[PDB]
RNA sequence: AAAACAGUGAAAUUGUGUGUGGACCCGAAUGGAUCGGGCCCGUCUUGAAACACGGACCAAGGAGUGCACAUACACU
C-alpha cells in the first residue's frame, strides 16, 4: 500500500510542524498566508535559518490531490513561529494538521 | 392522448389515468404516498383493512392537529386516519389494473406499483352567508390521478 | 465603408497589441536558479526526494544545468544510476577517490511518483563497470559496506541546523 | 473549437486566467422575486450599501475597468465582427490579423453554405462555423 | 359591466423524480467537520434595527406635459 510507504519515506527525512492559524488581526483574516510552529525551534534567531525552505501538506484521504506544496516566507513574532504560502488557500477544516519541512530551498515562483 | 409524467416501456407495464374526479386532493395524496413501491396484491389487501377500521393511513405532510392512534406504530409514527371515500376510489382503480394485466398476458403476480401521482384540478365555486350581511367562499377541491405498475425482473 | 466595420471595429487600434504582449511575457518569465559549488566528485550524499529518498549514494557529475548524476550500489543497496535536481541532495563530509572515464546519462527521479519499482531490475555494462570501481574503494574500509545499507534518519529531539554532516 | 490568434499564442492563458468573475447583483434581489438582478444604484437615506459599511457588497465603478489593450478580446485572442452577407466578409480582408467573423442568427442554411465557402478562400476565421449546419 | 384568434403559452403557486442544505447575502476554501464580516427595506427627521408609519405573493397599467407673453444662453 503506497500511502503507508510514502509516509515512512517522509518521516525519515523532514522536520515536523503544525498549522494553527491564518494571518489575522483582532477582526479580519488574510487567508493567503498561514502560520506554522516547528518542533524544537524557539527563538526568532533560530527560526531565521528556515526562511526559504519548502513545505508539504500530505493528505491521503483526499480524492482530488494527495499533496499541496508551499514555501516559508518570513519569521512571525519572538518565539520561533513562521509564515508560509501554498499553491492553494488552506481551508479552516485543515487547521491543527501536521506539516513537513523539507530541508532544501526553492524560489517563490515554483511553489 | 396523455403524457404520463415519467418514461417506462409499454411492454411489461400497465397504466391508467383519470381527470377531475371529485375526491378531495389533500386526502388522496396521503393515501397514494403509502402504497408506492408496494406489490399490487399487498396493496389491495391493505386497503380492504382500512375500510374495516382494522388498519390506518399514516399522515406526514397534511397532518396538523390530527389524532394519535395505535395502528400508526406499523409505520413508526403516532398519527393516522381513515379516509373512506378516497380509499374506495383507489381500490377500484387498482383492481381494474389486474384485469388489464391478466388480459395483456403478464402474470397476476410480481407486479409492483412503480409510479403514482396526484395533481390539483380547478376549483368548483360555492358560497355561505355570514353575520353582519357578509358572504364568504365555500369551494370544492377535486383531483387528477395517474398509476403505472411494472413486472419485477427478480 | 460597410456599416459593420465603421462601428464595431472602431473600439481599438489592435495594431498596438504586439508591444503589450512582449512586456507581459517579460514580467511573468521565471527567475534564475543558481548552480551550487559545494559538491566534489565522489562526495557521498543523501537523497531527499522521490522513490529513492533516505538512501546514501555517490555523486558523479553535473549534467544539464541543475541536473546531477548519481550512483547507488546495485549489490549493496540495489539503487542503480540516475539523475536528479542538485538541490534534492544533502551533503556529507565523506569523499571517495573515484574518477570516471566518460560521460553517461540516465532517467530522471521526479518529485511526484505513483508506484514503486519492486521488480524488473537489470544492469548495463556501464552500471557494472562503475559499481566494480566504487566497490574497490568500499571493500577496504571498516564498516563502510553496512553504512550504505541502513537508511538515514533525522534526529527528532534537536533542531536540524545544530547537527553536523 | 481549439484555435488561437498566432500573435498572442504564448500569452493567451495568462490573459484568460487574469479575467475577473465578479458579479454586481442589485441589492436585496435575493430577498424578493419582484426585484431583478440588473444593477441599479441605491439612493435611500439609511441604505447600508450606499454608505459603504464593512460587510455590505461592493458597488461598480471606474477602478474595475480593464486595460485598453486586453478589452473586448474573445478567449481565442480575436475581436468579433457581425456578418449577414457575402459582401460583408470583403470588409475584413485588411483586418484578418486581429478580427474574426460571427454570422448573425437569422441567416438560414442555404445562405450559410455560401458564406463559409467564401470564408475558406479569403482566409477568414468564422466562430459559429458548425452552427445549425451540423445535420 | 365583462367577454377577440377553438395561435404562442411567462411569473406567482402545486405534485413526482434527482441532487444540495437548515433564514439568507458578501469574502476564502476542504475528502470532511466550516472560518471571518454583515440588524429590514422605503420615508419624514438633530437622530431609525427600532416598542415610529407603509409593505402577504406575482403579472400588467401607473406621475414635470401642451399653448400664450416677456427673458438669458448655444446654434443659423
Ligand atoms: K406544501
Ligand atoms: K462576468
Ligand atoms: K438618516
Ligand atoms: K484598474
Ligand atoms: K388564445
Ligand atoms: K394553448
Ligand atoms: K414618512
Ligand atoms: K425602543
Ligand atoms: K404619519
Ligand atoms: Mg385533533
Ligand atoms: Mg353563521
Ligand atoms: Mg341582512
Ligand atoms: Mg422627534
Ligand atoms: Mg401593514
Ligand atoms: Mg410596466
Amino acid at each position: 500500500m503506497e500511502v503507508i510507504k510514502k509516509i515512512e519515506l517522509k518521516e525519515r527525512v523532514c522536520a515536523k510542524g503544525t498549522l494553527y492559524s491564518h494571518k489575522r488581526s483582532k477582526k479580519n483574516i488574510y487567508p493567503r498566508y498561514s502560520l506554522i510552529t516547528i518542533e524544537n525551534v524557539k527563538t526568532r534567531e533560530a527560526a531565521m535559518k528556515y526562511v526559504g525552505n519548502a513545505v508539504e501538506l500530505f493528505k491521503p484521504e483526499s480524492t482530488k490531490e494527495e499533496s499541496i506544496h508551499g514555501i516559508i516566507k518570513a519569521v512571525h513574532g519572538r518565539s520561533g513561529a513562521v509564515r508560509a504560502k501554498f499553491s492553494r488557500n488552506i481551508s479552516p477544516v485543515e487547521m491543527g494538521s501536521k506539516v513537513y519541512i523539507k530541508l532544501y530551498k526553492m524560489n517563490e515562483d515554483e511553489i | 392522448a396523455h403524457k404520463y409524467s415519467c418514461d417506462i416501456s409499454e411492454a411489461t407495464s400497465v397504466r391508467s389515468q383519470y381527470n377531475n374526479i371529485k375526491i378531495k386532493f389533500k386526502n388522496t395524496r396521503e393515501v397514494c404516498n403509502i402504497i408506492k413501491t408496494m406489490e399490487l396484491n399487498k396493496a389491495i389487501a391493505y386497503l380492504n383493512d382500512v375500510l374495516r377500521f382494522k388498519k390506518c393511513i399514516p399522515v406526514f405532510r397534511f397532518a396538523k392537529k390530527c389524532g394519535r392512534t395505535p395502528q400508526a406504530k406499523e409505520f413508526g409514527t403516532d398519527k393516522g386516519k381513515w379516509p373512506v371515500k378516497s380509499v374506495a376510489f383507489v381500490k377500484k382503480m387498482l383492481e381494474d389494473l389486474l384485469v388489464e394485466a391478466e388480459k395483456k398476458g403478464l402474470g397476476t403476480s410480481e407486479l409492483v406499483i412503480k409510479h403514482i401521482q396526484v395533481n390539483q384540478a380547478p376549483k368548483i365555486y360555492g358560497r355561505k352567508h355570514g353575520a353582519f350581511g357578509r358572504i364568504k367562499p365555500y369551494n370544492k377541491s377535486p383531483s387528477h390521478i395517474e398509476v403505472i405498475a411494472v413486472k419485477r425482473e427478480h | 465603408q460597410r456599416l459593420n466595420i465603421s462601428n464595431i471595429k472602431n473600439y481599438y487600434t489592435a495594431d498596438d497589441i504586439p508591444a503589450f504582449a512582449e512586456k507581459l511575457l517579460e514580467l511573468h518569465k521565471p527567475a534564475p536558479i543558481e548552480l551550487r559549488t559545494d559538491l566534489v566528485q565522489g562526495n557521498v550524499v543523501v537523497v531527499l526526494e522521490g522513490e529513492y529518498a533516505s538512501y546514501r549514494v555517490v555523486y558523479l557529475s553535473r549534467t544539464e544545468d541543475n541536473k546531477a548524476l548519481c550512483m547507488g550500489l546495485p549489490s549493496i543497496n540495489g539503487i542503480g544510476l540516475f539523475e536528479i535536481d542538485e538541490r534534492f541532495l544533502l551533503r556529507t563530509s565523506i569523499v571517495l577517490d573515484i574518477r570516471l572515464d566518460k560521460k553517461y546519462r540516465a532517467k530522471e527521479s521526479k518529485r511526484s511518483f505513483k508506484k514503486f519499482n519492486t521488480k524488473e531490475k537489470v544492469l548495463t555494462k556501464e552500471e557494472n563497470d562503475i559499481e566494480e570501481l566504487l566497490l574497490k574503494e568500499i571493500e577496504n574500509e571498516k564498516f563502510m559496506k553496512k553504512y550504505f545499507e541502513t537508511p538515514y534518519e533525522i534526529n527528532n529531539t534537536v533542531d536540524f541546523y545544530e547537527i553536523n554532516h | 473549437m481549439d484555435i488561437v490568434n498566432p500573435s498572442l499564442s504564448k500569452v493567451i492563458d495568462i490573459i484568460n486566467k487574469g479575467k475577473s468573475k465578479k458579479q454586481f447583483k442589485r441589492f436585496q434581489s435575493w430577498r424578493v422575486k419582484r426585484v431583478s438582478e440588473s444593477w441599479r444604484k441605491p439612493r435611500g437615506i439609511d441604505n447600508r450599501m450606499r454608505r459603504k459599511f464593512g460587510g455590505a457588497p461592493d458597488m461598480p465603478g471606474i477602478g474595475y475597468k480593464k486595460p485598453n489593450a486586453i478589452r473586448f478580446l474573445l478567449p481565442n485572442g480575436y475581436r468579433k465582427i457581425m456578418v449577414a452577407c457575402v459582401k460583408d466578409l470583403e470588409a475584413l480582408i485588411s483586418l484578418n490579423s486581429f478580427y474574426c467573423a460571427e454570422i448573425r442568427h437569422a441567416v438560414g442554411s442555404k445562405k450559410r453554405i455560401e458564406i463559409l465557402e467564401r470564408a475558406e478562400e479569403l482566409g477568414i476565421l468564422v466562430i459559429n462555423k458548425e452552427g445549425k449546419l451540423v445535420k
